[PDB]
């Protein structure tokens, strides 16, 4: 469903059939709650306690789909640029790409073969580091998040005499805000995340529907207005 | 088995991220594991205290066989100086320090006593210190143009008493195995001495068998306590 039918069909659930109708809502607030709605139905849907199923990014055919259209494969960029400090002497760091919601997978090519990064904890570093051999197990690497700057920053740990040719990331894209109409004003031009242009929703259609009931579930909890509504709908954001 | 074979199939062995519950070792430990295997195994069939074979050394062609490769032959003529002795026809020869086990041991005497003997093979005989008194006046057991006693002391040597002056002294023994390394250890790291890969020298039809005592010392290790 395009943009005007996210419009359309919110205007039918929300005031349209409602015995002592509402005031309509602007457009800007139909596309904050649409956005909202959308990333509150992305962390419900990829945590499987966020949701009534208990099933989380793979554990069904429909979370499958639900995500398939916000996976992105990228690669890391060696950070080189400039220098650092590195927690560790012997780890490599590399930057995430920018539009990074949440990494799946990774994985590393060297000249030994291609290896699993295993995002390692910092109790389990510790744990880890406290042995005598200090590195990861034949066919994995390790992974800690250091120092970043508006994008994340990743050091990449592999055993002794091995380089890095590449370090792929199998990631979840950070969603696009669903905009109904031009948000440009003469009056102050309005932004949901940057962009004031008209914004489709790029994830599938089959959660569409999922996120307009959910974006007038919050646009009733706003109309209400008392702390109640807002503490029990906020419990849901995750 | 290479090194890649032996650690691939010992994560099979160990059903290594299977879906039931397993264990996962890192090459250092897989290392460790494979070598203590060895050495036990090795030491074991020696003395053929191990119940499967349930042979020694070279009783039969299996373990011939298995521990050929450690079957090392040493040859020396210089004689260590200083030492106290319990004797004095007394010569000290060191030993070549990877010695794990003497297993052929004889000496050549040169001496003008023995007439146109010289240059005699002599049987080393290694003799207990209880037998040591009453074994230099045995005309049958003790030292003679045929059989030397050697003792073993302080220092990895051995004293060897004989009648007659002692030129050269022969040695077969068993080795210290080289370990098995599966990766260049880090620095600091390093099993029996050496950090760099190590390949077993064994024959391969051990391999398999010391690949699954390394497994079940694996599970010992970690199943120790539970």
């Amino acid at each position: 469903m395009n943009v005007n039918e996210f419009s359309n069909e919110f205007d039918v659930l929300y005031n349209n059939i409602m015995s002592n109708a509402a005031p309509g809502l602007n457009e800007y607030e139909k596309s904050v709650l649409l956005t909202k709605a959308q990333e509150e139905i992305v962390k419900n849907y990829f945590e499987p306690a966020g949701n009534k199923y208990g099933k989380g990014l793979d554990d069904s055919p429909k979370r499958q789909i639900d995500f398939s259209e916000l996976i992105k494969v990228g690669e890391g960029v060696l950070n080189t640029s400039a220098p650092t400090i590195t927690f560790d002497k012997r780890a490599k760091v590399y930057d995430l790409p920018a539009d990074l919601f949440l990494v799946i997978n990774e994985a590393v090519d060297t000249n030994a073969g291609t290896k699993q990064i295993v995002p390692i904890s910092y109790s389990d570093y510790t744990r880890l580091m406290s042995r005598p051999y200090k590195e990861p197990v034949k066919y994995q690497a390790w992974r800690i998040i250091t120092t970043s700057i508006n994008n994340i920053s990743v050091e990449l740990i592999v055993n002794s005499n091995e380089t890095i040719t590449d370090y792929k990331v199998r990631y979840i894209r950070r969603p696009a805000p669903i905009i109904t109409t031009n948000l440009s004003s003469e009056y102050g031009d309005v932004t949901i995340n940057g962009v004031s242009t008209v914004s489709e929703c790029e994830l599938n259609p089959i959660i569409h529907s999922e996120i307009l009931q959910r974006a007038v579930e919050l646009a009733k909890a706003a109309y209400q207005g008392d702390l109640q509504a807002s503490v029990e709908l906020g419990q849901r954001s995750e | 088995m290479t090194n890649k074979e032996f650690s691939d199939g010992f994560s099979t062995l160990l059903n290594s991220f299977g879906i039931t519950p397993n264990i996962t070792l890192d090459e250092y430990e897989k290392s460790t594991f494979l070598t203590n295997a060895q050495e036990q195994l090795i030491i074991d069939i020696y003395s053929g205290r191990n119940i499967i074979y349930g042979k020694s050394f070279e009783q039969t062609e299996e373990i011939r066989r298995y521990l050929s490769n450690l079957v090392e032959t040493y040859e020396t003529s210089t004689k260590v100086t200083g030492k106290l002795g319990l004797s004095k026809d007394s010569v000290f020869f060191e030993i070549p320090q990877d010695t794990w086990f003497i297993t052929y041991e004889v000496a050549f005497l040169k001496d003008s006593r023995l007439g146109c003997l010289d240059g005699i093979e002599a049987s080393v005989v290694p003799l207990p210190q209880d037998d040591l008194y009453r074994a230099k006046d045995n005309p049958f057991r003790g030292p003679s143009k045929d059989r030397v006693l050697r003792l073993d002391i302080k220092s990895d040597l051995a004293e060897l008493i004989s009648k007659y002056n002692v030129d050269k002294y022969l040695m077969r023994y068993i080795s210290q195995p080289t370990p098995i390394i599966l990766v260049d250890l880090p620095d600091g790291l390093s099993i029996n001495g050496v950090s760099t890969e190590s390949e077993c020298e064994l024959n391969p039809v051990v391999h398999r068998a010391i690949l699954e005592r390394a497994v079940q010392l694996a599970i010992i290790s970690k199943t120790q306590l539970t």
